[PDB]
């Protein structure tokens, strides 16, 4: 009945944390602190309404409280079990909405030992994802270097492959004149510089596929690198969530020893 | 191409316009002029020459490194200067002027990007921005050439000076009676020996007074009539000008000379200012004509949003490119939420899950909002997450954001792909609201593909004519108040605003007027989500009271995305705030750039416009913009930024090339060593550095040009001698120039700059502009705390300069220069012995009084932004006495802080005594950090604005506005004055 027992009522714990508390959470569910003025009689209201988390002050006035002059509330309990059970709109009629969740607050060598154990699980997976993350980065680097790299060769061999079209056409015609003059020898000197042409360009069409193929494989890799980094992502905040309440708990009866333990 | 340097001599196939291709032999560091000429000899040894014209005829194309087709027009370039892809060069005939394509060239090598891939983009927007603000160009190169040649002189040498002309009276009282002796220098001989010329003046003396006296002292023997001696004056006042020695700083506007940062600094410092009379045609003679040509590309039925009555619906079809673990996570599903900055306009909305084979969803999602009800700076966030339980626990995979208006007022409508971005490192929150908008142009990155509705035409976003119109339509349907309004007022930006302060504020809109400042509070009680509200809000902005700088800055921040707020903030900077506070505040003012919803928009108007005409801030406005452009996120609007910028710039583009160019040798040289050459140690890297510095390219590139931490810094000469890889952190190197100036013996000789590479710098550069701002605040109130904001500059991707300050040295070097004491210990007092022994004499009990109060001032500003990892490696003093700290790699604590001072400190601030803490040298200690730290909360404002501005920087230390919250507490914001000081001293107690 007392406010110190209620489910919904957090002390000291700061914006920030009921933040972390309130995200991706449904409208109505709400929590109560300590002002952040933690100064004595005042609390604020926290509730969720359209995605946001609303702050209603809860004023106190000799001891009654209310969040409007006409403080009509002996307790800041009875004043949120009356709007756990009629909407916030009998306050103000944009506030819709009632408390419907309230967000309760509970869901010694041996904790000490399990406390080292999960943050020692926790702290090696967290090198684990930030070693995937650097060679994924590492990884993207020479990906689209590489990329660039084909494009280049996409240029030149452009260029090249005109270089075909062009010596194909402006020697036609010398060609032909030369066979029926019977001048094998200035036709063999086209197709000589012809071949050498025709023999570069497949050197680098060569070096294209090598890189393609070089390319491909190592874009595969990257996306490898992806599936297990985001498999250790969910794995890592929970390693995270259980050893910040072992700490929490663990506060409550021994802090010479996280003083030691870590 | 792989080729770090290409061989002595090499074979280059040449392709001729006729069919034949030549294999010539040419050195490496022949000439395109020499390649051609001789090609077009070689050329008649094979068949079909007599189809070949004269070389003049032609000129060579070919591929480089970048993958760009580049027309050699510039044939004074060397082939090992040409980033070719492979040896080739194709013989062309040449098409298009000359003069665009020489240009673009070396502003692609400037900005670090071919400018040519601008011109291969589909988007409008990006081809509306680059044609429509070649107007600010303009109008910048048309403003500096008025009034010239001194308009040009302005716009590259412009005045180094403080805000204001008064004096802070701490400063004023280090004059002689209102005076300031100053000594003047001339070089009188071809041989170059200089003449003095001591003067004492008034402080206030603008430089042409300061050439009347100088005339003055010099003629006093000359017998002159008063009127034959103003024609001297006349004549010295407009034939020279005054030069700072050893550096390129001059004064060419009339300002006091003690307002001069130079000047006012020596009369903080008690130095002797020495100044070199100089011709002013000879300043002028030195700045050759440049000239803005506009580019080739600046040439060449719809319905309001407020009659579509429908509530907002937007489909998800499906996504591609998805890489989890089918057996690993359960299902993926599409988040997303419609914002309004950081404040959702609506609850989110998810689709249904679905199994990870097959990313396929086709659902219509909606929205609780009514489309007129939209903000024109709405916009839609969305992310792929994955799931997994036996807990239920989510975490993103990707990210995306789509502005809901385009830049020209349309809403979306049909189908649009959106390829996605990778997860920021350490965001566990499922939507990214703070990024930016735009599609991943990465290939095989994860694709969604969306649908938006088609109300059978375009619709556009109301006319303002339309919404004033609205508002008084809407509008139509005291002393304890006054003391609200100020109170809400005085508090912080990131304070806690309740739900009855908001509508309070709202109800009171046309009482906040007579406050301005209050406007961010109220700006954050609109309903953004109701056309009503927003309507009315543009009335009250329209005719607002401007506010001071420092406080509109706030309203460019993520939190303010709507143009007309962000408009009216950028019309308070370009009408008060000083190009001294803005180059100053520039760090912000180009990260809230990517704030920005379109490519053209007021602020970025004028951040270029100040830039093409102030070139002391278009040197770092290049270089916060070129350090950036490795992220794909920004990368493009930064990079068609820098092109208008390095199209304007005038012949700064050549002097900015020579500094690009030599910090690309120093990370590829820094590179070989870190990430190649890591078998090897110091000594062998020793050997194997210089060498690479003494090949001629190195040199020559190296060499003579201007300082980015500093251009008024000329870098000579390398003094390769001194130069060496440092043993500590990622092996950074120490470099040092001669200094050029023909009177550099009277400033430094020797310029000494720390290249390092590895890790980010950003943080440091934030670190040393706060500390020198609380520096800079400290002494107008009265605290002489001399902090050491060193210079530093962010150059790249964790590559950057930092500038290394003489006769300094880290208290851990100082311990190793006494002796031990206790067992494997050292003399704790060995850094008080250092300091008499450096400052015998009368000028000791200044040294400890120099050391006591800079100590003061780092161990407050280091509490308050929670700067860790504080040890005797990374603090250090010079023989002065000054102390300062270095490598700010952390704050706020970033570790998943105590005020720091130890007994070695205590011993200095106690003149060594026994009792250090009882002293009375203590408890003076003690009064100025108190002193020291409540100065700061008194200002706080601006200091988390100036976190609150770099939030989508990508530092991980500030991600969120939570984790400007670490400020909050160290400053005791929630608290009053008296409960902070009993905060802070206790903290400082704790740790005793």
């Amino acid at each position: 009945m007392s406010l110190q027992d209620a489910e919904w009522y957090w002390g000291d714990i700061s914006r920030e944390e009921v933040n972390e508390k309130l995200r991706d959470t449904a409208d109505g569910t709400f929590l109560v602190r300590d002002a952040s003025t933690k100064m004595h009689g005042d609390y604020t209201l926290t509730l969720r309404k359209g995605g946001n988390n609303k702050l209603i002050k809860i004023f106190h006035r000799d001891g009654k409280y209310g969040f409007s002059d006409p403080l009509t509330f002996s307790s800041v309990v009875e004043l949120i079990n009356h709007y756990r059970n009629e909407s916030l709109a009998q306050y103000n009629p944009k506030l819709d909405v009632k408390l419907l969740y309230p967000v309760s607050k509970y869901q010694i060598e041996a904790v000490g030992k399990k406390l080292h154990e999960y943050n020692t699980q926790f702290q090696e997976k967290s090198r684990e994802y930030d070693r995937l993350y650097e060679e994924y980065t590492r990884t993207s680097q020479e990906i689209q270097m590489k990329r660039t790299a084909i494009e280049a060769f996409n240029e030149t061999i452009k260029i090249f492959e005109e270089q075909c079209q062009t010596q194909e056409r402006y020697s036609k015609e010398y060609i032909e004149k030369f066979k029926r003059e019977g001048n094998e020898k200035e036709i063999q000197r086209i197709m000589h510089n012809y071949d050498k042409l025709k023999s570069r360009i497949s050197e680098i069409i060569d070096s294209r596929r090598r890189l393609e193929e070089d390319l491909k494989k190592q874009a595969a890799e990257y996306r490898e690198i992806d599936k297990r980094m985001n498999s250790i992502k969910p794995d890592l905040i929970q390693l995270r969530k259980t050893r910040d309440q072992y700490l929490m708990w663990l506060t409550q009866k021994g802090v010479r020893q996280k003083k030691l333990n870590e | 191409w792989g080729i770090h340097l290409m061989p002595p001599r090499i074979l280059v196939e040449c392709l001729l316009p006729n069919g034949m291709i030549v294999t010539l032999e040419c050195l490496r560091e022949a000439t395109l002029i020499t390649i051609k000429h001789e090609l077009f000899k070689e050329a008649r040894k094979y068949p079909l020459h007599q189809l070949l014209q004269d070389e003049s005829s032609y000129i060579f194309v070919s591929v480089t490194q970048e993958a760009e087709r580049e027309e050699f027009f510039d044939e004074t370039r060397r082939l090992c200067d040409l980033r070719l892809f492979q040896p080739f060069l194709k013989v062309i005939e040449p098409v298009g002027n000359r003069e665009e394509k020489i240009l673009n060239r070396e502003i692609g090598f400037a900005i670090g990007m071919p400018v040519c891939e601008f011109d291969m983009v589909k988007d409008p927007e990006v081809q509306d921005f680059r044609r429509n603000i070649l107007n600010v160009c303009k109008e910048a190169v048309d403003l500096r050439d008025l009034n010239s040649p001194h308009s040009r002189a302005m716009y590259v040498y412009p005045p180094n000076v403080e805000s204001s002309p008064e004096l802070p009276k701490h400063i004023y009282n280090k004059l002689d009676k209102g005076q300031i002796i100053v000594v003047i220098w001339v070089i009188v001989s071809p041989n170059n020996d200089k003449q003095k010329y001591t003067l004492k003046i008034n402080h206030d003396c603008v430089p042409e007074q300061v050439i009347a006296e100088a005339i003055r002292k010099k003629t006093r023997s000359m017998l002159l009539s008063s009127e034959q001696l103003k024609l001297c004056v006349l004549e010295y006042q407009g034939k020279y000008i005054l030069k700072v020695c050893g550096c390129d700083e001059y004064f060419l506007e009339k300002y006091p000379l003690s307002q001069y940062k130079y000047i006012r600094s020596c009369i903080m410092l008690g130095r002797m200012p020495n100044l070199m009379l100089m011709a002013k045609e000879s300043l002028y003679s030195q700045l050759p004509m440049d000239c803005f040509t506009m580019p080739s590309y600046s040439r060449r039925s719809t319905k309001s949003l407020w009659v579509i009555n429908s509530a907002l619906r937007i489909k998800i079809l499906c996504a591609t490119y998805v890489n989890v673990n089918i057996r690993d996570i359960d299902k993926i599903y599409v988040r997303t939420g419609i914002y309004h900055g950081g404040e959702p306009l609506c609850d989110n909305v998810n689709t249904q899950r679905v199994p990870c084979s097959n990313p396929r969803w086709n659902e219509w999602l909606n929205y609780d909002i009514y489309i007129p009800d939209l903000p024109r700076a709405a916009r839609l966030c969305l992310s792929i997450c994955s799931v997994k339980g036996r807990k239920e626990e989510h975490c993103p995979l990707a990210w995306g954001n789509i502005n809901l208006f385009d830049y020209t007022d349309t809403l979306v409508s049909g189908k649009m792909a959106l390829n996605l971005w990778p997860v920021p490192h350490g965001l566990e929150d499922l939507l990214n609201p703070i990024g930016v908008t735009g599609s991943n142009p990465n290939k095989e990155t994860p694709c969604l593909e969306l649908e938006f509705d088609w109300f059978s035409s375009v619709v556009k976003f109301p006319d303002m004519s339309v919404i004033e119109e609205h508002a008084n339509w809407s509008v139509s349907r005291r002393e304890n108040d006054k003391e609200q309004l100020k109170a809400i007022s005085t508090r912080d930006p990131l304070s806690e605003i309740t739900e009855q302060e908001k509508d309070f504020l709202w109800s009171h809109r046309h009482y906040c007027v007579t406050i301005p400042e209050i406007l961010p509070k109220l700006l954050l009680s609109v309903k953004w989500n109701s056309r009503d509200e927003v309507a009315q809000m543009y009335c009250l902005v329209k005719d607002w009271p401007p506010i001071k700088p420092e406080q509109a800055m706030e309203l460019l921040d993520c939190n303010y995305p709507d143009p007309m707020v962000r408009g009216f903030a950028v019309r308070c900077l370009e009408k008060y705030l000083t190009d001294d506070k803005l180059s100053q505040y520039l760090i912000q003012l180009v990260q809230v750039l990517k704030y920005e919803q379109y490519l053209d928009n007021l602020l970025v108007r004028f951040l270029l416009k100040k830039a093409l005409t102030n070139q002391r801030i278009g040197h770092f406005f290049f270089w916060h913009l070129k350090s950036e452009m490795h992220n794909k996120t920004v990368s493009q609007r930064f990079g068609l930024l820098l092109e208008s910028y390095c199209r304007a710039c005038g012949m700064y583009l050549k002097h900015l090339n020579r500094q690009v160019e030599a910090m690309e040798k120093l990370i590829n040289l820094t590179d070989i060593l870190k990430q190649e050459k890591k078998d090897e140690t110091q000594k062998v890297q020793m050997k194997f550095l210089v060498e690479q510095m003494r090949r001629p390219d190195f040199m020559d590139a190296l060499q003579g040009f201007l300082s980015p931490l500093n251009p008024a810094h000329q870098l000579g000469n390398l003094r390769l001698e001194e130069c060496r890889i440092m043993s500590s952190a990622k092996r950074p190197l120490w470099l040092n120039w001669e200094n050029p100036d023909i009177m550099s013996e009277l400033l430094f000789q020797n310029n000494e700059i720390i290249f390092k590479n590895g890790d980010d710098l950003r943080q440091d550069m934030l670190t040393l502009q706060i500390i020198r701002i609380m520096e800079n605040i400290w002494q107008n109130q009265g605290l002489d705390l001399r902090m050491l904001p060193y210079g530093c500059l962010s150059i790249g991707d964790c590559v950057g300069l930092i500038e290394v300050v003489r006769n300094s040295h880290t208290i851990m070097q100082i311990q190793c220069k006494g002796g031990l004491k206790g067992a494997l210990q050292f003399n704790s007092h060995t850094l008080h012995q250092w300091l008499k022994d450096k400052n015998k004499g009368e000028i000791y009990d200044a040294a400890i009084d120099l050391f006591t109060r800079s100590c003061a001032g780092y161990c407050v500003a280091t509490f308050i932004l929670g700067i860790g990892d504080r040890h005797n490696s990374n603090i250090m003093v010079k023989d002065d006495g000054q102390l300062f700290h270095i490598d700010f790699g952390h704050f706020l604590d970033h570790k998943k802080v105590p005020f720091v001072l130890t007994q070695d400190f205590l011993i200095v601030i106690s003149k060594g005594a026994q009792e250090c803490t009882k002293t009375r040298e203590f408890e003076r200690f003690q009064e100025m950090c108190y002193k020291a730290y409540l100065a700061i909360r008194q200002h706080a404002n601006l200091f988390i604005n100036l976190f609150s501005m770099m939030l989508g920087s990508g530092m991980p230390e500030l991600q969120s506005f939570d984790d400007i919250a670490y400020i909050r507490k160290t400053l005791a914001l929630d608290k009053t004055e008296q409960e902070a000081l009993e905060y802070f001293m206790k903290q400082m107690n704790d740790a005793r």
